[PDB]
């Protein structure tokens, strides 16, 4: 049935892990013309990290390998619109391209592995 | 003079540019965003215009001049290089065909360009020390968009001249000897 949530009642025998959410507000300018966004008041999700496991290209001499991660979680979570995404780190910030069934009672998501997290407490 | 501050210049006079087409034309509204977004970004719905550096020529042999610091005893070189670099210049409009009054993309975008063909125009730009040369295309091309409704993008090519110094250090002589042999 498309009415309680299925993935609700999955976390309580697969096991989770759990990551911290900050979602997007509105963005503004560095007069460059380049856009220069801001969140708000990032918390703790409880959501299922998968694998779908990069491997490698070329350009010339630059390897560039590009970090990817698949994510389960409840949350009505949005990647792109004519506003931002969002943000999540694990141990490292990541960004998501995807959406999934929000509307009824879960989603699905995605992310790529951003450099590194500030520190102090891993902020 | 590098890029920063050309950007800096290039922005402030196509907001400028804008805020008399809009008192020209009347757009609901505009904006003025770069094309070289280094964080992932989501575009606007509202009549923009975009801009782009291709690339650049060097157009002459570098001129050096040379300066005394009398104190170090040091002659500072500096070099003198004209350079000329070209900027893509486009605009995004979405055409609702039940409105009676009709503007489009292609009107914003040679309003813009013949803004800055204009003689006020240049002279004014001269004491932000760049010069601006003549414009010779613009076309539209239709593309899908995201809506799988088909809309323009019209696109043009400027061209901003202006120098670019360096400096750098080099020994003085302040004597001459010489030996005649016969």
């Amino acid at each position: 049935i498309p009415g309680a949530n299925l993935l609700r009642m999955a976390f309580g025998v697969i096991g989770t892990q759990i990551v911290r959410y900050r979602k997007f507000e509105q963005r503004v300018k560095n007069d460059q013309a380049q856009y220069v966004s801001m969140f708000g008041e990032p918390f703790d999700l409880a959501a299922s990290v998968q694998r779908v496991r990069r491997d490698q290209y070329a350009q010339f001499n630059l390897e560039f390998q590009r970090n990817y991660v698949m994510i389960f979680a409840n949350f009505d979570m949005v990647d792109l619109d004519r506003n931002m995404a969002g943000d999540q780190f694990l141990w490292t910030g990541r960004v998501f391209q995807l959406e999934s069934q929000g509307s009824w009672f879960y989603q699905d998501g995605w992310g790529v592995c951003l450099a590194v997290d500030i520190g102090a407490a891993k902020a | 003079m590098f890029d920063g501050e050309l950007i800096a210049k290039l922005v402030v006079e196509l907001n400028a540019a804008m805020t008399s087409a809009q008192e020209a034309l009347q757009f609901p509204d505009f904006e003025v965003v770069q094309k070289a977004q280094p964080t992932q970004q989501g575009t606007s719905t509202r009549p923009t215009i975009f801009f782009q550096k291709l690339f650049d020529i060097p157009r002459g042999w570098p001129a050096t001049d040379w300066h005394l610091d009398n104190t170090a005893r040091k002659y500072v070189e500096i070099t003198r290089q004209h350079v000329e670099t070209t900027f893509q210049i486009s605009s995004l409009h979405w055409q609702n065909p039940e409105i009676t009054h009709v503007v489009t993309a292609s009107d914003i975008a040679n309003y813009v360009r013949a803004y800055f063909q204009a003689r006020s125009t240049i002279e004014r730009v001269k004491e932000l020390d760049f010069l601006i040369l003549r414009v010779s295309q613009i076309s539209n091309e239709a593309f899908e968009n995201d809506n799988h409704q088909f809309e323009f993008h019209p696109s043009f090519d400027m061209v901003v001249t202006y120098n670019q110094y360096i400096r750098l250090y080099e020994n003085a002589a302040y004597s001459a000897d010489g030996v005649l042999i016969g």
